[PDB]
């Protein structure tokens, strides 16, 4: 397991 | 056509930054979706309005076995709403989380359909999708590859037109666009590399929980790979991830072409993988159609002008 991840834009 | 009232939400699905995946049922004709409700009041002020445009001009363009097909799109008042295809195996993550590892079969069969969404979507469509990750990868109820959410595409790329952005998710960026310089469809491939990395090794390729740190790896280290992983997944993983994509798998005008003729998809019949011929190597449980097993527990259980402008040409129904 890795913890979830999150979508950016600048 | 369309308004909020027509539909039966049932079940929350997901919760992301700018709002909220629910399942419903529709009460004219009783098949089940997955509905993409944001909030205008967000999505003017944190500037997400350009993102949301992209998004539903893509779904809309678009109609491939392995992308989410968009049935209608509608706004109220005060909220914006993309009645989506449901995927009922639930996202890539989830199984992977709990078995650690795929098999390189079920990798391949992964790897395939998601090259065969991928080159639709910049062969025939002109879209780099640039946000690819094991969260986005969905699963349908016969266990086919779904990809969701295209918040973060760009469109009109054709050859090597090149985009400027700093966007999708960090610990899956490709080196170019960490260096800040000009990029192109190459992107996704890096995507697909770190996406059957983790597949087949059970980990990102690159890796610290800073992200600053985590860029310094993506930049610099070079790949390492399990003792284990054979000979034609080494290869292919080690072609997706060259860091000048100049040099990657993928990155040259024959584009998907050239990682689809990569030896470790012998045997693969391409026309045949869009037909979904090929069988699932894993297949969804799911007993009824509200069965949503395989979405973490933490969100299937709860209960349900300037600021609120109007969206030119927002909604939408298909054939
Ligand atoms: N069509 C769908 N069928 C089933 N589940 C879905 C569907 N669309 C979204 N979800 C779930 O809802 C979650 C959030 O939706 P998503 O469209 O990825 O939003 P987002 O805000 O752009 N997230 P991100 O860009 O990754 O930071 C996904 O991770 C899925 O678990
Ligand atoms: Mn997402
Ligand atoms: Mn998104």
């Amino acid at each position: 397991g890795r913890p979830r991840t999150t979508s950016f834009a600048e | 056509r369309v308004t909020m009232n027509e539909f039966e939400y049932l079940k929350l699905l997901g919760k992301g930054t700018f709002g909220k995946v629910i399942l419903v049922k529709e009460k004219a004709t009783g098949r089940y979706y997955a509905m993409k409700i944001l909030k205008k009041e967000v999505i003017v002020a944190k500037d997400e309005v350009a993102h949301t445009l992209t998004e539903n001009r893509v779904l809309q363009n678009s109609r491939h076995p392995f992308l989410t097909a968009l049935k209608y799109s509608f706004q109220t008042h005060d909220r914006l709403c993309f009645v989506m295809e449901y995927a009922n195996g639930g996202e890539l993550f989830f199984h992977l989380s709990r078995e650690r590892v795929f098999s390189e079969d079920r990798a391949r069969f992964y790897g395939a359909e998601i090259v065969s969404a991928l080159d639709y979507l910049h062969s025939e469509k002109n879209v780099v999708y640039r946000d690819l990750k094991l969260e986005n990868l969905m699963l349908d109820k016969d266990g086919h590859i779904k990809i969701t959410d295209f918040g973060l595409c760009k469109e009109g790329i054709k050859d090597g037109a090149t985009m400027k952005t700093f966007c999708g998710t960090p610990e899956y960026l490709a080196p170019e666009v960490l260096e800040d310089n000009d990029y192109g469809r190459a992107v996704d491939w890096w995507g697909l590399g770190v996406v059957m990395y983790e597949m087949m090794c059970g980990r990102l390729p690159f890796y610290n929980q800073d992200h600053e740190k985590l860029f310094e790896l993506i930049l610099m280290e070079e790949i390492r790979f399990p003792r284990t992983l054979g000979p034609e997944a080494k290869s292919l993983l080690s072609g997706l991830l060259k860091k000048d994509p100049k040099q990657r798998l993928g990155g040259g005008s024959e584009d998907a072409k050239e990682i689809m003729q990569h030896r470790f998809f012998a045997g693969i019949v391409w026309q045949h993988v869009y037909e979904k011929k090929l069988s699932p190597p894993f297949k969804p449980q799911v007993t009824s159609e509200t069965d949503t097993r395989y979405f973490d527990e933490e969100f299937t259980a709860q209960m349900i002008s300037e600021r609120r402008p109007h969206f030119p040409q927002f909604d939408y129904s298909a054939s």
